[PDB]
C-alpha cells in the first residue's frame, strides 16, 4: 500500500456521509461507498432505485461468482437482502492490484437509500463477528490486510465541516500535528470504547459512568450525529441550556424539530460551550479527552440566502452512545485493530474562520473513577 | 472454525512439496481461502487466494508458474502444489479464512546436506 496516495481519497460531508470510490467486476464498474465503521458487510445496490445513479450488474461481470445464497440485514430504521457473491475489487488510489473479496447485491431494500445520499454501496469495517450470514463470511478489510499485505490497521479523517482519508493499512503523519492519544477498543465487534466522563463547559456530568456504557459507547462512521442514551441526552441539553451566555433554543431545536436561524454572520458562536468526552488511556490510571466546539455541534442547514440556519449535531439513542460523524469530523481516528485500540488525534482541517474547532489534551486522573465503566 | 495445515518438509532447490489445508466448523465450500507464508525475520507473504467454487485463482508474483492453488469442497480441503522450489520460499505456510488461521506447516529449502 500507498498511504500518502490515499489522502483526499472520499468524497461527501456530515450529514451525508463520506464515500469512497471502488472499481468491482471485470471490466470495472465504479460505485461510491460509503465508509462505514459500524458494520461488518460490502453490499452495493444489485439493482435501479430511486436516490441512486448507478449500481453494480453482476450480469456485466466476467469474473462474478454467486455463492447461491442471499443475506438479510436488519437495523432498528431500515433493512435490505442481497445476492452474496464473490468478484475482484480495484482501490484507484493506494493499490497495485485487484483483491478477490465477498459481495452482497441488493435487490431489496426499505429505508436504506435515502434522499439525498451520493452513495450507492457500503463499505463495513468493522469486525467478523457482526457479518451476516455470519462471521465466516470474510470480510473487506480481512480480505485486504491478508491479499494485501497491510498492517491489520486502518485510519480515517472527516474534513467537511471545515472531503476527507482512508488510510488502508495505516497512519498518514500529514493528517494530523499534535499527539496521537490511544484507548483499548473493549469488546471488538463494533469499534466499542470506555467513556468515563462527558463535560459540558468545563463541568462535568453528574452520572455513573455507566450510564455511557451500558448500551454501548461505539466509534461509528456511518452513523451522522452524536447519539446518547436518553438520560445522557437529557443531561447534556440541560448543560448547554444553563451554559449558553443568552438563551436562543427553543426546546424543539434539541429534539431537531426546529431550526435555529440568525442573519448572516451574527451567530454567536461565542455564548455557547465545548462538550468533551473523556476516554480511558492504555494505562487506565489516565484518561484523555476529545472536545467538540459549538461549531461541530451547531450545524449548518438549508430561510434563504439572508439567515444562516442550524440543527442540533446531537440526539438520542435507543441502543448505543455513538461516536458520529459529529465528533469524528474533528478527528483524525485510527482504528488499529492489531493492538487492539482506538486512536485520536485533532484534525488540522477541521479549522474554520482561522479557529480549530476540535482539541485534544491529556493526561487526566482517573483516581476518582471506577476501575471499570462498561456494566460488570 | 478450525483450519489444520500439513504437508511440508525439508527439500532441495527445485524440489517439490503438497500442502494440505483441513477445514472444519464452517461451510467450506462457500468460504474464501488464501495461503499466506512468514519466515522469521520477515513480514507476512500473501502466496494465493482461491474463490469458493474453484474457478478464481490469484497469485503473488513471487510464486506465479511455480505454485498452484486448488481445492476439493466436498474433502473440505485447500491445496498448495509448489514445484521449483527456491531457498527463499523457506517459511511457515499458513492457510486463511475470515480472519482464522490454522498454526502453519514449514516449509524449508536448502542445500545444507
Ligand atoms: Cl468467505
Amino acid at each position: 500500500a500507498n498511504f500518502l496516495a490515499m489522502v483526499d481519497n472520499l468524497q461527501g460531508d456530515s450529514g451525508r456521509g463520506y464515500y469512497l470510490e471502488m472499481l468491482i467486476g471485470t471490466p470495472p464498474q465504479k460505485l461510491q461507498i460509503l465508509v462505514d465503521t459500524g458494520s461488518s458487510n460490502f453490499a452495493v445496490a444489485g439493482t435501479p432505485h430511486s436516490y441512486i445513479d448507478t449500481y453494480f450488474d453482476t450480469e456485466r461481470s466476467s469474473t462474478y461468482r454467486s455463492k447461491g445464497f442471499d443475506v438479510t440485514v436488519k437495523y432498528t430504521q431500515g433493512s435490505w437482502t442481497g445476492f452474496v457473491g464473490e468478484d475482484l475489487v480495484t482501490i484507484p488510489k493506494g493499490f497495485n492490484t485487484s483483491f478477490l473479496v465477498n459481495i452482497a447485491t441488493i435487490f431489496e431494500s426499505e429505508n436504506f437509500f435515502l434522499p439525498g445520499i451520493k452513495w450507492n454501496g457500503i463499505l463495513g469495517l468493522a469486525y467478523a463477528t457482526l457479518a451476516k450470514p455470519s462471521s465466516s463470511l470474510e470480510t473487506f478489510f480481512d480480505s485486504l490486510v491478508t491479499q494485501a499485505n497491510i498492517p491489520n490497521v486502518f485510519s480515517m479523517q472527516m474534513c467537511g465541516a471545515g472531503g476527507g482519508s482512508l488510510v488502508l493499512g495505516g497512519i498518514e503523519p500529514s493528517l494530523y500535528k499534535g499527539d496521537i492519544w490511544y484507548t483499548p477498543i473493549k469488546e471488538e465487534w463494533y469499534y466499542q470504547i470506555e467513556i468515563l466522563k462527558l463535560e459540558i463547559g468545563g463541568q462535568s456530568l453528574n452520572l455513573d459512568c455507566r450510564e455511557y456504557n451500558a448500551d454501548k459507547a461505539i466509534v461509528d462512521s456511518g452513523t451522522t450525529l452524536l447519539r446518547l442514551p436518553q438520560k445522557v441526552f437529557d443531561a447534556v441539553v440541560e448543560a448547554v441550556a444553563r451554559a449558553s451566555l443568552i438563551p436562543e433554543f427553543s426546546d424543539g431545536f434539541w429534539t431537531g424539530s426546529q431550526l435555529a436561524c440568525w442573519t448572516n454572520s451574527e451567530t454567536p458562536w461565542s455564548y455557547f460551550p465545548k462538550i468533551s468526552i473523556y476516554l480511558r488511556d492504555e494505562n487506565s490510571s489516565r484518561s484523555f479527552r476529545i472536545t467538540i466546539l459549538p461549531q461541530l455541534y451547531i450545524q449548518p442547514m438549508m430561510a434563504g440566502l439572508n439567515y444562516e440556519c442550524y440543527r442540533f449535531g446531537i440526539s438520542p439513542s435507543t441502543n448505543a452512545l455513538v461516536i458520529g460523524a459529529t465528533v469524528m469530523e474533528g478527528f483524525y481516528v485510527i482504528f488499529d485493530r492489531a493492538q487492539k485500540r482506538v486512536g485520536f488525534a485533532a484534525s488540522p482541517c477541521a479549522e474554520i474562520a482561522g479557529a480549530a474547532v476540535s482539541e485534544i489534551s491529556g493526561p487526566f486522573s482517573t483516581e476518582d473513577v471506577a476501575s471499570n465503566c462498561v456494566p460488570a | 472454525v478450525q483450519l489444520q495445515e500439513s504437508g511440508g518438509g525439508l527439500v532441495q532447490p527445485g524440489g517439490s512439496l503438497r500442502l494440505s489445508c483441513a477445514a472444519s466448523g464452517f461451510t467450506f465450500s462457500s468460504a474464501i481461502m488464501t495461503w499466506v507464508r512468514q519466515a522469521p525475520g520477515k513480514g507476512r507473504e500473501w502466496v494465493s487466494t482461491i474463490g469458493s467454487d474453484g474457478s478464481i485463482t490469484t497469485y503473488a508474483d513471487s510464486v506465479k508458474g511455480r505454485f498452484t492453488i486448488s481445492r476439493d469442497n466436498a474433502r473440505n480441503t485447500l491445496y498448495l502444489q509448489m514445484n521449483s522450489l527456491k531457498p527463499e520460499d523457506t517459511a511457515v505456510y499458513y492457510c486463511t479464512s475470515a480472519g482464522r488461521r490454522g498454526p502453519g506447516t514449514q516449509v524449508t529449502v536448502s542445500s545444507h546436506h
